RNA sequence: GGCCAUGGAAGUCGGAAUCCGCUAAGGAGUGUGUAACAACUCACCGGCCGAAUGAACUAGCCCUGAAAAUGGAUGGCGCUCA
């Protein structure tokens, strides 16, 4: 088991991201556009879904 | 290569109206044949007159008042794009009113693909006050004590081959 | 339906609540919080008969 | 728009001597010297005084102006690397399998050796970059201290260690195991 | 439009309380909670009024109006940082008994 | 610890509500965290620096949209302040 202090540190790299809706890119949460050229730097983003 | 012309015309006098009002336009044209043509183009955009029913009264070149005084010009435009019709305002630095309009025509061709046929010049005004300058790309030349180098000078050679290593100082 | 002239009593029995301006502000706290229930508050819902004396309707400047 | 001129001001602390010649910056401080070649950028330098340096771009477009404050920030990072140092602290994050981390030396090279990561029999080795110091923290359980003068080398070795510990074929939202950078600071605390 | 009206009411209630009472001294705080501030004014019903707001608005909205109430002038350079106001008039001791009363501390 | 739902839900499961009072400041709450609170984070207002900033729209070039079968055609070479 991972202590809550370390689980937030790990979630910063694994969970706290946004995902491009057309090409599936792992983006920073605050990003307004995707960094990939293949999708045309689209603004259609959505947060990475979480376990529940 | 353009000139600024004063073109004055009127409707042909009738026994009903023997002295119709005289209307003048300032036309930026390469020569007097296009200056009088452009005049009728704009009168038929505004007044009920034609070339067949009208008369050109005077065509005169308007020379720059201070052709060796550096000015900043604001030009008000109305141009047609591929999709619609737009109003625009741009600024140019030059010593003659004509040379600002020539820069304007080169400028809208390059950034908006607007041909000569697609542009109406609404107004050209010399901006007297430094507060009258709205655009940053010409306002940056109105700062105090302006200095700048010209790095990377390329010298044009008359010969194909040069026997010494190239340089770009200047 | 209340007051039943006792809505000031609920304000002066819960006298330790809203740190307002002058006692009558405490009555408004119960006025605002009881609106979340919704009953026969003089016929309708509060945030109305409240807002009557909030601007100044009849008369409760009780000392 | 071709901005006529854009400027940034470097600040040189008292004990530091920046030294620039043909876009080759050599920064000297109490902690040592760092050098960097900037021949891929068109910038010019003026020494305002011994404590300030002007960095100028003449008639630069949007991207070429954008490349000016990055030059400033890189030289400032060089300055603070030779006057304060850099220190990255990494925490070992595991749910079940303890991560066995040793600082080994093979073939005359320093390596960081990660074992038992998620129970794997595989032994992970990360080369330690030159100018980078590794230490196993005594004051903290499961902590690695990466320190050095150059921020670029320190952060890239730390990233190497973090990247070699990526989880495959699992739900990484659930399998949060790995080695992660927990603190980015300086050798000299401020 | 709303902000300039709320600015107008602020300077209105600033000069309403200025003439009604008088004389004020240094009144600065930090790390003070919202419930922390509700405690002082709970007991300071009418003897004192907790005038509150900010800095930059207070300075200029009074400095320009140094015509109907000049006197202050050089009094403005005092207003620095997190500073409120306790509009009252009593005595150097009679206000610190009722005001300094509540303290919240931390290590 | 608002009401009702709820084993429990106190802002952060779900429904009528969406108010009031102090405030310059604060939502019956934007999140993480709890069985639940607590906790911190935000909404908005403060202090600080001090001269600019945000939003919507238009159309130029470029990019995404743009998948077919022998190897191959702005005519070829090649060309990037052309
Ligand atoms: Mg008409
Ligand atoms: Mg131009
Ligand atoms: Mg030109
Ligand atoms: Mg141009
Ligand atoms: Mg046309
Ligand atoms: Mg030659
Ligand atoms: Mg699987
Ligand atoms: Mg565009
Ligand atoms: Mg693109
Ligand atoms: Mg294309
Ligand atoms: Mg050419
Ligand atoms: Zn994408």
């Amino acid at each position: 088991m991972i202590e809550p202090s370390l689980k937030a540190l790990a979630s910063k790299y694994n969970c706290e991201k946004s995902i491009c809706r057309k090409c599936y890119a792992r983006l920073p949460p605050r990003a307004t556009n995707c960094r990939k050229r293949k999708c045309g730097h689209t603004n259609q983003l959505r947060p990475k879904k979480k376990l529940k | 290569r353009l000139n600024e012309y004063q073109v004055i015309g009127r409707n042909l006098p009738t026994e009903s109206v023997p002295e119709p009002k005289l209307f003048r336009m300032r036309i930026f044209a390469p020569n007097t044949v296009v200056a009088k043509s452009r005049y009728w183009y704009f009168l038929q955009k505004l007044h009920k007159v034609k070339k067949a029913s009208g008369e050109i009264v005077s065509v005169n070149i308007i020379s720059e008042a201070k052709p060796t005084k550096v000015k900043t010009f604001g030009i008000w435009l109305r141009y047609e794009s591929r999709s619609g019709i737009h109003n625009m305002y741009k600024e140019y630095r030059d010593v003659t009113r004509v040379g600002a309009v020539e820069t304007m025509y080169q400028d809208l061709a390059a950034r908006h693909r607007a041909r000569f046929r697609s542009i109406h010049i609404l107004k050209v005004v010399e901006l007297e006050k430094t507060d009258d300058v709205k655009r940053q790309y010409v306002k940056q030349f109105l700062t105090k004590d302006l200095k700048f180098p010209l790095p990377h000078r390329v010298q044009k050679s008359k010969k194909l081959f040069q026997a010494t290593a190239p340089t770009t100082f200047y | 339906n209340i007051p039943l002239d006792e809505i000031f009593e609920i304000a002066r029995k819960m006298q330790h609540k809203s740190f307002g301006k002058n006692l009558a502000s405490v009555s408004k706290e119960i006025l605002g919080t009881a609106q979340s229930v919704g009953c026969r508050v003089d016929g309708k819902n509060p945030h109305d008969i409240i807002d009557a004396i909030n601007a100044g309707e009849i008369d409760v400047p009780e000392n | 728009m071709k901005y006529i001129q854009t400027d940034q001001i470097l600040d040189i602390p008292e004990g530091v001597t920046v030294d620039i010649k043909a876009r080759v910056v050599k920064v000297t401080g109490p902690r040592g010297e760092l050098t960097k070649d900037l021949k891929h950028i068109d910038v010019t330098f003026n020494k305002i005084n011994n404590r300030a340096i002007k960095i100028t771009v003449h008639n630069g477009d949007r991207k070429h102006v954008a490349a000016l404050r990055t030059v400033k920030s890189l030289i400032a990072n060089l300055i603070t690397g030779v006057t304060k140092g850099y220190k990255y602290k990494m925490r070992f994050v595991y749910a079940h399998f303890p991560i066995n981390v040793n600082i080994i030396k093979k073939d005359g090279q320093d390596y960081v050796e990660i074992r038992n990561f998620l129970g794997e029999k595989r032994v992970r080795e990360v080369k330690i970059h030159e100018g980078v110091t590794m230490e196993i923290s005594s004051t903290q359980k499961d902590e690695l201290i990466v320190s050095g003068n150059s921020l670029e080398a320190v952060s890239q070795n730390a990233a190497d260690i973090q990247q070699i510990c990526r989880v495959r074929n699992k739900d990484i939202r659930k399998f949060l195991d790995g080695i992660y950078v927990s603190e980015r600071g300086t050798i000299v605390e401020e | 439009g709303g902000a300039r009206e709320k600015k107008v009411q602020y300077f209105s209630k600033l000069r309403e309380l200025l003439e009604e009472y008088k004389s004020i001294f240094v009144v600065g705080v930090d790390n003070v909670s919202s419930q922390q501030m509700h405690e002082i004014r709970k007991a300071l019903r009418g003897d004192a009024v907790v005038l509150m707001g900010k800095n930059t608005m207070v300075r200029r909205a009074i400095r320009g109006f140094l015509s109907e109430l000049p006197e202050f002038e050089k009094l403005l350079p005092f207003i620095k940082g997190n500073v409120g106001f306790i509009f009252t008039n009593g005595d150097l001791k009679s206000i610190r008994d009722i005001v300094v009363s509540n303290v919240v501390a931390a290590p």
